């Protein structure tokens, strides 16, 4: 048929957080070092 | 059967019918967008020439 019921959440919050924003073309897409964020001391390699 | 599978079967063999109906009759939009360019590559010379 026509089906399109897939159901919407409830807005959930909107918080303002220090990540990082560049655009390439017509995307815009976050960059992402994870080393002295989760992985400083950790002892296990990155990925 | 006289059950709500006899019911449910129906709705799902016209949800299935709604789904050919729908692409065929929007076939003939893209089998006219084929067709221009089959017709403006007959009378198509190339550049070079």
């Amino acid at each position: 048929n026509r089906e399109t019921l897939d159901e919407l959440e409830s807005a959930p919050q909107t918080t303002r957080v220090r990540a990082d924003l560049v655009a390439i073309g017509d995307r815009l897409v976050f960059l992402e070092a994870l080393e002295r964020r989760i992985y400083a001391a950790t002892n296990v390699p990155y990925p | 059967d006289g059950t709500g599978i006899s019911l449910h079967r129906q709705l799902r063999a016209i949800q299935q019918l709604a789904r050919n109906v729908q692409a065929v009759l929007g076939a003939f939009e893209r089998g006219t967008a084929d067709q221009m360019l089959h017709v403006l590559l007959e009378k198509a010379p190339p550049l070079a020439l």
